[PDB]
């Protein structure tokens, strides 16, 4: 049920990211990303979501000019939701260096994104589609790998104590 | 509290930490940390200080790069022995006083606090700059406005320090400092001295630097004190790695800090004798702080330890200054400008001296970020420490 | 503050303003099903209540459905009906419970709808 | 380093020191120094005085009076002997080296002088295990509060002897990792057959942040012969657990540096250039 | 044929008559003058004096004049005197960003559409030496996102963001004169509604007149392409795409559409007059990781030689910063399926 | 009709002219150069403020603007990081300023920000509202003068600033719609 | 900085732009005869330790221009007496070498042709020619009592060391 969820999320990624420069129409001069003033009804898109699961699922907001994206990320147990929450909370934090992140998710999920028509500008919109998959995938691997991180030591460090007593 | 904050001056090529409150660190130990080159625990196999110097089994590389932090994986470990193997200390019961490099920027102080809040737990940071604990340390010998001069093993910094704030755009770096002062006392002794084992060429130089060089007023005169009454000829012992080896040190002595004043003795690039270096920055500085600027001319380093450095330098600065009000008048009466170089007996450690005079006082844990701000604000809290 | 705690925007003039089924299902005959469910959806009506308990009508046939028989239903209905039938997909996606059949519904009608299906999901202002 | 060290550092480089310059027949130098080890304790070396030829070295133990209710004294005192002296106001017990009276071998007393904390623990060990040696039954249970809000419990028993810590974990996620190491730790004998017992129990004793540990230690471990190292293990316990946790966050970090960065760079692969 | 100007967005883009030069703004506050030498573009001017980005470029091909409107909320007439071009000020009277602009037909006004969801006509009184602009505000409800005038000068089509395409009056009897009947309307008074979409999704992106103007379409963002026929009643044929949004259209004959957008290559659309339908004959572009010409999506589209009716070249910009031509006859060759009208 | 003059040294207003009705502002300029300066500090960037005021001036007249609503400036700049731009200082060093754009210019409107004691916005409301004959024709000629009012959003700001101000102390109720007055 | 030369009178003459200036010495020379105790080569002589680290000089009198040229030559000097065995083999080198035909200022071979005025006739030519092997002769010698300790075959150490350092990163052998 992964490949079948990652493809219906990526084609919802291709038909959202189609973005333009935009001039404020509320205010003198200023340019913002719709999707997250809404100052203006009519430059909003429908928001739609595709879920896998009860649990995994994704929020994609678009605009004119900017998609939202709030991805619901896989969290089988305590340990991994905490490696998760300490893992979305590390990036977001350098949001500055990743451009396309949103320093805060959208209340419901785990991580969210910013994608205004100045990163499609300046990347490949065909290649921010790949990444937001690429994305989705890496975290949950990269989580599996934290975890067994975690209980590889707790048993070196549980038997290192043990064996010398 | 009833335990005492911990204060870690992070240097290029030391690290003093210690305790709150003391007069000198509880440990100075080289930069450096040994490493494997990860499965399990090898991420915990690892040594630092001497102990991370020649680990047969190890590789030992150097985090802190030109005073900026270079690889966190690495400058993080440092801490979590830092903290568990030397200051025995529980993080989450002591509020920590870390420098930080001139010109650090603010996101790498939001990596430091990230480590110290997210891995260690601690209660309370305060990310102080160097330069103003060097000044409030001289205060041995009281204000935060004045020139530091700063010169440990890397490279040397002349910084103008204005009611506790650094004037960041005035900064000059000096592409001289102790580690060239020892490349150079290598190579005179290299061609003078025999039987100096080529593997131990700059153990013996560095010896020699700190144990008989000094600052000379002048060259000649030196040279001649030399060539006339031969004490003044030292001469050092050391034993090859087992047969000993004798050799004389001479010239070296003064000619070692000389590059200081003489850059372009041993720098093909540089030229600019310090004495002209702080004039110039201080220059540079707003009219109405040069004065002041150039009243409290602060040393801070193991490179400014040398017997007679401030004399030199207050003196020299002094002729390049006169001198420039001489031909005002003559061009045409400006009122003399009084140029002191501070030297005290807390120098050499002189930044950790400050950070642990002022890490006991009270209002130390007013200006502290504490953990529950760190929470509640995010970690930009850490990226302005209010200076007291 | 107070004068400012109002949104004169808000009241600014220049704003912007906008069984058979079970039948044919109870009878294994789904494909007709299919299509009697994308009649007459409540594009137009206030009430969640009705547009909420149409989609269910619809949901219900998209999962007594019968993973190869998807396609055939799929390639039964003009580009107008994969089009409401893609609006539909996207409403069953707010409901898990089914999220792993609509996954496959969903595979189809991109196949045969295209992604300016979806486009056209995005962009409705009268919707499912 | 995985096991913490029992000795303490300076007490050990700054005796040395002393003793040292002391030997070579030099001027003493004025000592003055503060700090502290683990569970809150404050250490404080000087010159009693201002007599540079006399170093004193104090440990304050907030839960001193209870350690002295089981052995403390008389165990610091067959250790140190004439080295104790009355307490530094302010301290529980206080080392006095006279500089110009140290012994042929300075190593064997700078290294039990660098233990005056571990020696300050040790005999509510030493008292139980014997209990245990000696069958004597029923016997109360000690109870040490070697922290403000976490709290250690030793009994005696036929066969074994069973040390309790309630410990806590201010941060929620600590909880949780901890609950890793310790699930190890209560399999531990699938390695290691004639280890200790080791149980967990969370939030409960036998606070969502409080957890409850317990070894269980046979005549193998508190026998006059395994008694010192069993106890250098067991003491140091509470701060060798939240010290793997720490660095094991240490090490979801370099995990999370090495994944961003990757990361960033496919997104710069994005760019037209 | 493709030409890369730059990797960041070309804007927009206008040719001079001749289709000897072409005028584009790179994502700038500026607008670059291209000239062929040979096989190679050079650059042989630059218009500096907007302070926002230039959103739009028409040069209107007899009186060699190019006009520019930003979103510094300006428009700017310029005009070549011998070496260099002179920008003359253009106040529109609005507070929002412009963001296309198009001179009539006959040259005598140029049109402008903004944020502030009102066109204002301009044309220059030779009595008080100067350029004034009149609005046409009802019933347009949001930002105008294109514009075509009519081979009359008179009616305008209008694209926009409240999800409509309409045709407007845009008379001006100080400049011109009563317009001769249309199948559009008889009455045409300045700013008269002649017509208006039905539907309410997606922003009208691009608006196209045919070479006689009886017919006007539209690309939606609904992802849809529209035809109206003043001949049939203003009957309206859809048709909708399977694929991203059009960005840009424009006639290539009576019956034919050649459009392009987020897709990011050309595609072809017939129009069968007795059927009253649309029909998809497309995809001219037939072979980063794309198998375009363009890397990103195409904006704009024009006719370079062939007018409306009989095109025969036609040109394409997008935010790829390439410019494309291509040769409606190369086309037809490299695929023997081609239809065109 | 009325003018709104901020330059560098002091913010008027006038009527017109008649000394009477007239206002001045005591924050201007510098004076938000300076809140610059500070804000630029709780940053981590140490600019002093003698040395460096004409390069972070510069940075105020590059990056600097008027928030339209404040509260929806504040969550972009929180939430997310489109505010944030790079300047680089005359020593080769980049910085990134976001929500100091903003945050700076908006003194202009609550002076007490910056320790001074009722904000361009209200002070025109005033100076007008108190001839009637007059007050219409005023409200709808407000001509903008000065380096300081080059702000980006600046006029939108005042026109929804008079609004809530004219919906407050003139009415209660809605019946703006009528309430004309463009600040061109 | 660098050690300048004092001997610069509103009375001295020069060949070409050096200066040329009164030595005690015996050698045969246009060398002005003096009457104070201290002449140019020894002047070079007593800043030849410090001067030879340095890098930069600037030139302020043509006296300055007699100092380098001795200062430039004493490093030939050394590069000879590093490696002989005795003070009286040195004395027999330093005549030798302060004979050998060394490049005056105009020739390729002569560095610094950009701060020394060629000799402007075949006279002047002669006569520096001769002076600048006065100079070398007066120099050399007076170097040997010197680099010699009371102990013979002793090149000392704290003279033998300057051997590899060139005064400005000039040398009379480049
Ligand atoms: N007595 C001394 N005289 C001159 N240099 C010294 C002396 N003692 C130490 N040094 C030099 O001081 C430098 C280290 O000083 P330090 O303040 O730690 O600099 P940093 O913090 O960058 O490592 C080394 O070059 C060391 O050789
Ligand atoms: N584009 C701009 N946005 C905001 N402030 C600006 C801008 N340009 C200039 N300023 C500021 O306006 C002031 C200069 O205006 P000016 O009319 O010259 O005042 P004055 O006549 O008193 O010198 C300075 O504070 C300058 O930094
Ligand atoms: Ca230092």
């Amino acid at each position: 049920t992964l490949r079948p969820y990652l493809s219906a999320v990526r084609a919802t990624l291709q038909a959202a990211l189609c973005l333009e420069n935009f001039s404020s129409q509320v205010v003198e001069r200023h340019n913002k990303p719709e999707v997250e003033v809404r100052s203006s009804k009519e430059l909003l898109l429908q928001p739609v979501t595709i879920s896998r699961n009860e649990k995994e699922k994704v929020l994609i907001e678009g605009s004119i000019n900017s998609v939202r994206v709030s991805i619901a990320v896989k969290q089988a147990d305590e340990i991994e939701k905490i490696l998760c929450h300490k893992f979305m909370r590390f990036m977001m934090m350098r949001a500055e260096n990743f451009f396309i992140l949103r320093r805060k998710p959208v209340e419901g999920y785990d991580i969210s994104f910013l994608i205004t028509n100045f990163h499609t500008e300046q990347m490949y919109k065909h290649k921010l589609v790949d990444f937001v998959i690429h994305f989705m995938e890496e975290i949950d691997k990269e989580i599996s790998e934290m975890k067994l991180s975690v209980n590889a030591r707790a048993r070196i460090v549980a038997e290192e104590f043990l064996k010398n007593f | 509290g009833r335990l005492p904050a911990c204060v870690v001056d992070c240097g290029t090529g030391y690290t003093k930490l210690g305790y709150a409150g003391n007069t000198e660190p509880q440990f100075i130990i080289p930069s450096c940390i040994a490493i494997k080159e990860m499965k399990g625990v090898d991420d915990l196999d690892f040594f630092i200080g001497d102990e991370a110097i020649e680990k047969p089994t190890y590789a030992t590389k150097w985090p802190i790069r030109h005073g900026i932090v270079e690889d966190w994986d690495l400058m993080e470990r440092f801490m979590e022995q830092v903290i568990f193997k030397y200051l025995r200390a529980e993080p989450e019961d002591h509020y920590f006083l870390l420098t930080e490099p001139p010109l650090n920027t603010p996101e790498n102080r939001e990596y430091t606090a990230e480590i110290m809040f997210e891995s260690f737990n601690v209660p309370g940071l305060y990310i102080a700059v160097q330069a103003v604990l060097a000044l409030a340390a001289s205060w041995t010998s009281r204000t935060l406005t004045g020139t530091v001069i700063d010169s440990g093993d890397g490279v040397t910094h002349v910084i103008p320090v204005a009611e506790g704030y650094v004037i960041g755009s005035c900064i000059k770096h000096i592409p001289i400092a102790g580690r060239d002062i020892t490349y150079f006392i290598q190579q005179l002794l290299r061609d003078r001295e025999v039987g100096i084992p080529p593997e131990q060429s700059l153990e013996t130089a560095k010896a020699v630097k700190e144990r008989y060089s000094y600052v000379c007023p002048d060259l000649v005169k030196e040279f001649n004190k030399y060539d006339t009454d031969g004490k003044w000829i030292k001469q050092y012992t050391g034993i090859n790695a087992k047969k000993e080896f004798s050799i004389d040190v001479g010239y070296e002595r003064f000619l070692g800090p000389e590059i200081f004043f003489h850059p372009e003795f041993a720098n093909p690039d540089f030229t600019q004798p310090i004495s002209e270096v702080v004039d110039e920055v201080i220059q540079n500085c707003p009219i109405d702080v040069r004065r002041p600027l150039y009243k409290n001319i602060v040393l801070s380093g193991g490179s400014t330890m040398f017997r007679d450095f401030g004399r030199r330098l207050q003196r020299d600065l002094k002729r390049t200054v006169d001198a420039r009000l001489k031909l005002s008048e003559e061009l045409s009466k400006p009122k003399p400008i009084d140029v002191q170089v501070i030297t005290h007996h807390m120098q050499r450690y002189a930044v950790w001296f400050g950070g642990s005079m002022l890490a006991s006082t009270p209002e130390f844990y007013q200006v502290c970020h504490t953990k529950k701000d760190y929470e509640e604000i995010g970690p930009s809290i850490c990226r302005h420490n209010p200076v007291f | 503050a107070r004068f400012r705690k109002v949104d004169v925007d808000e009241y600014d003039e220049n704003k912007f303003v906008d069984g058979e089924v079970d039948s044919c299902l109870r009878q294994g005959n789904m494909t007709a099903a299919l299509q009697a469910a994308l009649k007459n959806p409540p594009i137009n009506t206030k009430s969640q209540a009705v547009k909420d308990r149409a989609g269910s009508i619809v949901l219900k046939v998209l999962i007594s459905f019968k993973a190869n028989d998807i396609e055939k239903a799929v390639q039964s209905l003009d580009k107008n009906g994969v089009d409401l039938l893609m609006k539909y997909i996207y409403k069953g996606f707010e409901s898990p419970s089914s999220s792993a059949v609509l996954l496959q519904w969903h595979e189809k009608a991109l196949a045969a709808g295209g992604v300016g299906s979806i486009v056209r999901v995005l962009t409705a202002r009268k919707t499912v | 380093m995985i096991l913490l060290e029992v000795n303490n550092r300076i007490i050990e480089e700054t005796l040395a020191l002393k003793f040292e310059n002391a030997a070579a027949g030099n001027k003493p130098e004025a000592v003055e120094v503060t700090f502290a080890d683990f569970d809150g304790v404050l250490y404080h070396i000087s010159n009693p005085n201002g007599d540079k030829t006399k170093v004193m070295v104090s440990i304050s133990l907030k839960f001193y009076k209870e350690l002295q209710a089981h052995g403390a004294d008389e165990l610091l005192k067959r250790v140190y002997g004439s080295y104790l002296v009355n307490p530094e106001s302010g301290y529980n017990v206080s080392l006095l080296y006279d500089l110009e009276n140290l012994p042929a071998s300075k190593d064997s007393i700078v290294h039990q002088a660098g233990m005056l904390k571990r020696n300050c623990f040790a005999s509510v060990f030493e008292k139980y295990f014997q209990f245990q040696e000696e069958g004597k039954e029923g016997e109360n249970r000690a109870v040490i509060h070697y922290r403000d809000d976490e709290t250690m419990y030793v009994e005696s028993k036929k066969d074994r002897v069973t040390v309790v810590f309630s410990t806590v974990f201010k941060d929620d996620d600590d909880v949780v990792i901890g609950k890793v190491f310790m699930q190890e730790f209560k399999e531990g004998r699938r390695a290691s057959h004639t280890a200790p017992q080791v149980l967990f129990s969370h939030r409960e004793p036998p606070g969502d942040n409080i957890g409850y540990i317990t070894f269980v230690l046979f005549p193998r471990h508190t026998n006059a012969s395994a008694r010192d190292n069993t106890i250098n293990l067991i003491h140091t316990f509470r701060d060798y657990l939240h010290y793997h946790i720490k660095c094991s966050k240490a090490y979801i970090h370099t995990r999370m540096r090495a994944k961003t960065s990757d990361f960033l760079k496919v997104l710069n692969r994005a760019r037209p250039d | 044929a493709y030409h890369s100007f730059l990797v960041e967005p070309i804007s927009c883009h206008a040719w001079n008559k001749d289709r000897t030069q072409i005028a584009i703004c790179p994502n700038n506050h500026e607008v670059h003058i291209y000239e062929k030498s040979g096989n190679k573009w050079v650059q042989v001017h630059e218009l500096k004096e907007h302070n926002g980005q230039v959103t739009g470029v028409d040069w209107a091909p007899d009186s060699n004049r190019i006009v520019t409107c930003g979103t510094d909320r300006n428009a700017y007439v310029w005009t070549l005197k011998g070496r260099t071009w002179k920008p003359t000020l253009v106040i529109l009277r609005i507070n929002r960003a412009a963001r296309c602009v198009r001179w009539a037909p006959n040259e005598k006004k140029f049109a402008v559409g903004s944020g502030s969801r009102v066109i204002s006509i301009c044309y220059f009184e030779q009595e008080n030496d100067w350029w004034v602009c009149k609005h046409i505000k009802k019933p347009i409800r949001s930002t105008v996102l294109s514009l075509d005038w009519h081979p009359n000068s008179v009616l305008l089509a209008a694209g926009s963001c409240d999800f409509k395409c309409r045709i407007f009056s845009a008379y001006i009897k100080e400049v011109e004169e009563r317009p001769a009947p249309t199948p559009w309307g008889s009455k045409m008074p300045f700013g008269e509604l002649m017509f208006e979409s039905s539907s309410s999704c997606g922003w009208v992106h691009g608006v196209c007149f045919s070479a006689n103007g009886s017919r006007v379409a539209w690309v939606s963002h609904d992802s849809t392409v529209c035809l109206a026929d003043a001949d049939k009643k203003m009957a309206v044929a859809t048709l909708a795409s399977e694929t991203l949004p059009l960005l840009a259209v424009t006639f290539i004959t009576e019956s034919s559409l050649v459009a392009a957008g987020h897709d990011c290559f050309p595609v072809l659309f017939t129009y069968d007059s007795a059927a009253g339908k649309l029909s998809f004959g497309g995809r001219l572009d037939v072979p980063a990781g794309l198998d375009s010409l363009h890397k990103n999506s195409v904006s704009q589209i024009s006719v370079l030689s062939g007018g409306k009716a009989k095109c025969s070249q036609f040109c394409t910009t997008g935010m790829d910063g390439g410019m494309s031509i291509w040769d409606v006859r190369s086309l037809e060759s490299a695929l023997k399926d081609l239809k065109i009208v | 009709g009325v003018v709104v003059d901020s330059g560098d040294g002091v913010t008027h207003i006038c009527p017109v002219s008649l000394p009477h009705l007239t206002r001045r502002l005591d924050i201007a300029g510098r004076d938000i150069t300076r809140y610059l300066i500070k804000l630029l500090l709780l940053r981590g960037y140490a600019f002093n403020h003698s040395a460096d005021f004409e390069t972070v001036r510069m940075i105020k007249e590059k990056l600097c603007y008027v928030g339209y609503n404040i509260e929806q400036e504040q969550k972009l700049a929180l939430e997310t990081t489109v505010l944030v731009e790079s300047y680089t200082l005359p020593d080769g060093r980049i910085i990134k300023v976001g929500g100091e754009r903003f945050e700076a210019p908006e003194a202009l409107f609550q002076p007490h920000l910056i320790n001074v004691e009722v904000g361009v916005a209200e002070l025109l409301f005033n100076t007008i509202q108190a001839d009637i004959d007059t007050r219409s024709e005023f409200y709808k000629h407000i001509v903008l003068s000065g380096g300081s009012t080059m702000y980006p959003g600046l006029p939108s700001r005042l026109e929804r600033e008079l609004k809530q101000l004219y919906l407050e102390r003139v009415l209660k109720g809605d019946v703006e719609k009528l309430s004309k007055f463009k600040i061109r | 900085p660098a050690y300048h030369s004092s001997l610069m009178d509103p009375d001295t003459k020069l060949i070409g732009n050096m200066a040329l200036l009164p030595i005690r010495s015996q050698f045969k020379g246009p060398a002005p005869r003096e009457t104070k105790d201290t002449d140019i080569v020894d002047e070079a002589i007593y800043y030849f330790k410090a001067n030879v680290f340095f890098k930069n000089y600037e030139i302020k009198n043509e006296a300055d221009r007699t100092l380098i040229y001795i200062t430039l030559y004493i490093s030939e000097c050394l590069k000879k007496l590093q490696k002989c065995n005795s003070k009286s083999q040195g004395e027999k080198e330093m005549y030798t070498l302060g004979i050998t035909n060394f490049p005056i200022p105009g020739e390729p071979g002569f560095p610094l042709n950009a701060i020394y005025a060629k000799p402007a006739n075949k006279q002047e030519d002669e006569v520096m020619r001769a002076y600048l092997q006065q100079l070398r002769q007066e120099t050399g010698l007076r170097l040997c009592e010197k680099v010699f300790d009371p102990q013979n075959d002793k090149p000392s150490k704290w003279w033998t060391c300057f051997v590899k350092r060139q005064f400005m990163n000039k040398s009379l052998s480049g």
